[PDB]
């Protein structure tokens, strides 16, 4: 369904989970276009770096899990529960994302560490070991 | 069960401050200092404001604490500066003054309000001088212990005149967000300022917003919805400002009807200094005309809202402000180019219980402005020519309380302030910006642990 | 056959389908290092950024197609023959890149909205409905 | 073994041949956050410009030898000893990075060359080739 | 100092003056530039 | 450098002071332990208004 730009807001988890591509594409704005000093001149030049900065932050986070194949990620290694353990139904049919952040907040910076660690290093290494036969 | 997933494309944002560029309309032509009013520079719209209603959302907003005001306030600031940097400076204008009265109609309908000052002046060559002379708005002109007088902002500020190519004409500004960003605008028709606005959507980016510079008068502001709103953070502190929103526009017609002419002064080399040459025209008193059936009607509606914070058993009083420096005292506003200070004693003069004609506002004329209360800064705005009529809507108030003394039913309100940025949060109330994070991590039956 | 940059320009299609890369290398002239406002410098650092600008939105745009094994995707859909129906011949035998560019300049945004929606949308959540057993 | 940034310098290669996420991570630096003219201003943006224009340089050479699942790219040709030949334990036994580069920094240019000319072309039009049936 | 009577004007020995002062303003180069045009290669971005 | 110079740029230059100075020496302690090590200055300098001139020290 074309919600739009973040049309899926008001919506449970599984509803924009169809709804993902509308917001990337307004990484770039296109004809953006956005002479001296000229106020509003540096303030444009300030957001555009901003902007690809802002971009290849999560980008380069995307390439650390790596997957490039993105908007979703899925191996065969059970999940912590100890993280504000919850339902399903308590998810799907009790949440949205806006109130499902509110409580994941905490556990972010732990969760990237081992999704970047742990499938990295092990997927490595085994390629090198399958490289000989 | 319930295992981790990552996500991109997860429409979520976070509270965050950024900055934000200026996007216009292709209207720059104007004829005082630069262009139109800074805005040529600016990244033409796009031809369709695509909007979005968001449903199901509710967000808090905080009209009394976001930043967009701060950018606003700042870019506004050096836009005037940007536009003052390249013209003329007129600092050898700090001379003695030999000034006589202008014999307005006798008796005294002008009162002079203008004095007849000639000078010394510097010329193309720096050599022998020359004795020029040119009318003052005795507002602008201080004294010494005919007699000598001398500008005011001298002894404390330099001078900058703005040459004639850009204009004070507010243009419809559209403060536009970079890309990975969002704004946000509450459309709840009824919406106190703060708290979670039910009904929302989602710009690209916001309207035009006229940029005028006013003081105790929203002027060519956007206009409430149903009602009157009322926005303060604290109503029930006295330290606060009232933020009336009006559904009607007031209208108020505002003249200067001279035929004022231009005296062009070479302040060589190649710098040259717009003097008031003469007034010729009906010398009437500069003012403005207000339909008093609107304006009474309107601020009962008024008399209803505030009694609705403050209790159907009370009397609200609305006297004129208690005085105080002049930038403060009057509604200033700027007009046709010229920049006028309206006394207001005229609009809050009435006390009110529980249960044409028009009214003629008279103003006086200002030069030597200085804007945004900042020191050390002065732009000479220069003799507009012609005969100057300019009409407006009023849409909103800014009013400061005195009460909590003997608290029951009489209260007593008077207009004031001082800072723009009131100003700029009138228009800005409905709109947050969010930093977007499309990065996601949520569980679903995708698997990795730690 | 080394043609270079745009060396294949005038050839026809085929031709140029085997001389991708070497555009590609020219999108960033490596060395180019290009102090107070110094005009030019200005233009050196507004430059730069138009070009890294200009190459995100292309690089954008075909993560959105999703490929980034790029010069080549291909998928087992048909196409619409609406859009100035021509000959094989009337392509590789008849055409090279450049007068070809000329009569598909109509249908570009068109065609950007459902490479964009149709392959992205149904290659989802199939992923997701095979992440079961 | 988590060594750091760099941490593996004083390292064999094949040591190091683990920790090569870590000088990645390095390459946004997150927060940085790096007002008129201001000396630093213009420091600071041209900073993260040339960072993420080197970035790119390198992810546009990683894009043309088309991997993109980085840190390892293999096939199935031979290679050539030409190039100062010498042993496994040589390497691996007997060599860290820093010593190797030494020793590789002439064949370079030419590597690069053929990395992007060879492959790409190979496995290009054969993906064509298979298109058909 | 001499000048060339080509940049001289009159007014109404007799007084002259700059040309270009009653309508600008002057700005002597100083001495490390040239103006020997030297051979500028408009190059353009990636 | 550079630094000190934005320092420098936005506040005021002093150029109106290369005036003739009116110096005298400062009788520092008798007979000398600071040899003066300053003099005493008057002189003429502009004012608020480009005009009659004021004697500071
Ligand atoms: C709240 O918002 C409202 C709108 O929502 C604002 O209302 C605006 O108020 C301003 C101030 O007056 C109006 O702009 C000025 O109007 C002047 C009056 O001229 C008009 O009437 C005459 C006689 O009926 C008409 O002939 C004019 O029409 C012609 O002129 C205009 C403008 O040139 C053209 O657009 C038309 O196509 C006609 O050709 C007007 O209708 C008018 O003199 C003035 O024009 C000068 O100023 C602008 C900008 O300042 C210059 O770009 C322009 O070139 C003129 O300036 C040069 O020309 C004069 C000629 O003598 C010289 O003397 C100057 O020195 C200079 O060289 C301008 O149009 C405006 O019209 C009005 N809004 C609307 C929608 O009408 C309120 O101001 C605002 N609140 C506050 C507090 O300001
Ligand atoms: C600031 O200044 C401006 C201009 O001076 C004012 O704008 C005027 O506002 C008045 C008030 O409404 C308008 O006057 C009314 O106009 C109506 C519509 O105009 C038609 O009729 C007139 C003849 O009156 C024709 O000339 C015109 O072409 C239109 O066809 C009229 O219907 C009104 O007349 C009715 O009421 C009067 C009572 O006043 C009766 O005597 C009539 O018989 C009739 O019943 C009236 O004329 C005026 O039109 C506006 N100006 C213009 C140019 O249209 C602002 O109001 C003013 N603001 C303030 C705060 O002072
Ligand atoms: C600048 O303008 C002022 C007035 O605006 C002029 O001031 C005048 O200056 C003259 C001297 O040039 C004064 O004359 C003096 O008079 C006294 C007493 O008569 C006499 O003793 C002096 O010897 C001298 O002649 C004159 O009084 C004064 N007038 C006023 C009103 O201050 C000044 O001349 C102008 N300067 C230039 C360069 O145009
Ligand atoms: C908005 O401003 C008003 C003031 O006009 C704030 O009310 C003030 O709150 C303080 C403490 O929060 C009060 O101080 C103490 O209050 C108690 C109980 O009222 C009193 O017994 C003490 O003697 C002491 O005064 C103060 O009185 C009170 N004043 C008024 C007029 O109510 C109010 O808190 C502000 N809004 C918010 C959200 O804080
Ligand atoms: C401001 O005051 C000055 C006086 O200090 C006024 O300047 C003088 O105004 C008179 C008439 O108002 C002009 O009179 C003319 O004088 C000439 C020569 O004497 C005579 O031939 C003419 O028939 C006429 O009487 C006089 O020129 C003028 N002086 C100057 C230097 O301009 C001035 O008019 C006052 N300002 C305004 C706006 O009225
Ligand atoms: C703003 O406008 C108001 C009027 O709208 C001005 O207030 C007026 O001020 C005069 C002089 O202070 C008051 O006159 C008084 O009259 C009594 C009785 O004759 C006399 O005994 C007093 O000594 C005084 O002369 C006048 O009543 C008053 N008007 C009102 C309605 O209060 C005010 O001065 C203006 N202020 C500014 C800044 O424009
Ligand atoms: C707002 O309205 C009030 C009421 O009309 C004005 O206050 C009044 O202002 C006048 C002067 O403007 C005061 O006159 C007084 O005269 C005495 C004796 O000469 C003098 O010594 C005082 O300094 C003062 O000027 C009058 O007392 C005062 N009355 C009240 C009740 O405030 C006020 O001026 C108006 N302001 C504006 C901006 O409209
Ligand atoms: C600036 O300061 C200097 C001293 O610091 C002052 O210099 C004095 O200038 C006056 C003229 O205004 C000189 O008077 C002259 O005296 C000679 C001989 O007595 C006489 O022939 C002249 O006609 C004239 O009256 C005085 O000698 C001189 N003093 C010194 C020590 O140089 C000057 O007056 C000050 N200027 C201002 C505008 O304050
Ligand atoms: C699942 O998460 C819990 C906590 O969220 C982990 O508990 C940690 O255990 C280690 C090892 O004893 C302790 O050092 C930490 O202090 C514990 N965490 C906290 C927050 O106290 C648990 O280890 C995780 N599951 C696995 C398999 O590691
Ligand atoms: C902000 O709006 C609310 C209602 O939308 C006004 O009253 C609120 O009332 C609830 C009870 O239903 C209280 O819990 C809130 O604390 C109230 N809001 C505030 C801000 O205190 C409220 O009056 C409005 N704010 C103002 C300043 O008028
Ligand atoms: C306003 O006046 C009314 C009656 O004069 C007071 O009574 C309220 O009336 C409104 C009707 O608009 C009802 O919705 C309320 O339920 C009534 N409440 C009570 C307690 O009578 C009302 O209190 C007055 N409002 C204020 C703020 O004083
Ligand atoms: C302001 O309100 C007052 C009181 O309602 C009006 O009455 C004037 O009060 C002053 C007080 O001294 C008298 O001097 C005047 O004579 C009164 N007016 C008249 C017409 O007699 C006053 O008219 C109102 N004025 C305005 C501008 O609102
Ligand atoms: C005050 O704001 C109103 C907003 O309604 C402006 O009214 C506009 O008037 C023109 C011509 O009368 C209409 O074409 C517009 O549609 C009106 N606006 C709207 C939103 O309907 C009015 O112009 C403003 N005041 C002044 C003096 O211009
Ligand atoms: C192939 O393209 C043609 C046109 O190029 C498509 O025709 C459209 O059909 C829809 C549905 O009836 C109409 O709303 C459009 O107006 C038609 N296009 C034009 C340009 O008029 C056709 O639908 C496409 N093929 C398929 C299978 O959709
Ligand atoms: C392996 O590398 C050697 C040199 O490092 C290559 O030798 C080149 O052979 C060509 C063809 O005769 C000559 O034109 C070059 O001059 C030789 N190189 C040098 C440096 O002289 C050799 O061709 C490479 N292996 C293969 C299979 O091509
Ligand atoms: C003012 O200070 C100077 C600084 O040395 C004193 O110097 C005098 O210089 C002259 C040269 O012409 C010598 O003849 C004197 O002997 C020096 N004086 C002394 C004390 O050594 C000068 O004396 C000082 N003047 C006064 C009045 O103190
Ligand atoms: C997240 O951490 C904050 C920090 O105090 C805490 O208040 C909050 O309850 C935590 N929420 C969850 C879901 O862990
Ligand atoms: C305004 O109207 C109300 C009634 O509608 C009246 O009581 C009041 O006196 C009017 N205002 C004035 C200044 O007369």
């Amino acid at each position: 369904v074309f919600l739009g730009f973040l049309g899926a807001a008001g919506s449970t988890m599984g509803a924009a989970s169809m709804t993902l591509t509308v917001q990337a594409r307004n990484l770039l704005s296109g004809i953006v276009q956005q002479l001296k000093l000229t106020v509003w001149g540096i303030k444009q030049l300030q957001a555009r770096v901003l902007a690809v900065e802002r971009y290849l932050r999560d980008q380069q986070l995307l390439g650390i899990w790596g997957c490039s194949g993105k908007l979703i990620c899925c191996t065969n290694v059970p999940w912590n529960s100890s993280w504000s353990n919850r339902n399903l139904s308590e998810i799907w049919d009790n949440m949205t994302w806006l109130q499902w952040d509110k409580e994941i907040s905490n556990y972010t910076q732990i969760i990237y560490g081992l999704l970047e660690e742990s499938q990295n290093q092990q997927e490595k290494n085994e390629q090198d070991l399958l490289a000989l036969d | 069960n319930l295992w981790v997933t990552v996500y991109y494309g997860v429409p979520v944002w976070k509270d965050a401050e950024t900055t934000l560029f200026c996007a216009s309309d292709a209207k720059a032509y104007e004829t005082e200092k630069h262009n139109v009013w800074a805005t040529h520079a600016c990244v033409p719209t796009d031809p369709n404001p695509q909007e979005i209603h968001l449903e199901n959302v509710t967000e808090e907003f905080n009209m009394w604490k976001n930043n967009m005001v701060e950018q606003m306030h700042t870019d506004i600031i050096s836009l005037w500066d940007q536009s003052l940097k390249p013209c003329v400076k007129l600092t050898p204008l700090c001379v003695t003054l030999q000034c006589t009265n202008v014999t307005n109609n006798i008796t005294d309908d002008m009162r002079g309000e203008l004095k007849n000052c000639s000078f010394n002046m510097t010329t193309e060559l720096r050599d022998k001088k020359q004795k020029v002379y040119s009318l003052f708005y005795r507002l602008d002109v201080v004294q010494i212990n005919n007699k000598e007088y001398r500008l005011i902002n001298c002894n404390t500020s330099a001078i900058t005149q703005a040459c004639p190519k850009v204009s004070f004409e507010p243009i419809p500004i559209h403060y536009c967000a970079p890309a990975g960003f969002a704004i946000l605008k509450c459309k709840d028709k009824k919406f106190n300022g703060t708290g979670p606005c039910p009904s929302v959507s989602t710009v690209q980016c916001t309207h035009g917003i006229k940029p005028v510079v006013s003081t105790q008068l929203l002027l060519n502001g956007s206009l409430a919805e149903e009602e009157v709103m009322i926005r303060s953070e604290n109503i029930t502190n006295n330290a606060k400002n009232i933020l009336v929103q009006f559904n009607t526009p007031v209208q108020i017609n505002c003249t200067r009807p001279n035929n004022n002419t231009r005296k062009s002064i070479r302040i060589g080399p190649g710098q040259a200094f717009y003097a008031t040459g003469d007034i010729i025209g009906d010398i009437r008193q500069a003012h403005c005309n207000v339909s008093k059936a609107t304006w009474n009607e309107t601020l009962g509606k008024v008399v209803k809202q505030l009694r609705k914070h403050f209790g159907n058993n009370t009397i609200i009083r609305f006297a004129n402000s208690s005085g105080g420096d002049l930038e403060v005292t009057t509604h200033s506003f700027n007009c046709g180019g010229e920049f006028f200070y309206c006394n207001t004693s005229g609009l809050f003069n009435s006390t009110w219980i529980s249960n044409n004609d028009s009214i003629t506002l008279p103003c006086r004329i200002k030069q030597i402005i200085n804007m945004w209360q900042r020191i050390g800064q002065a732009m000479y705005a220069p003799p507009i020519q012609g005969v100057i009529r300019c009409v407006s809507n009023i849409t909103g108030l800014i009013l400061t309380r005195d009460g909590g003394s003997t608290n029951s039913t009489t209260e007593t309100f008077r207009p004031g302030g001082g800072d723009m940025r009131d100003n700029w949060r009138s228009e800005l109330y409905k709109y947050k910006v969010v930093k977007i994070e499309p990065l996601g991590v949520a569980p679903t039956r995708c698997k990795r642990r730690v």
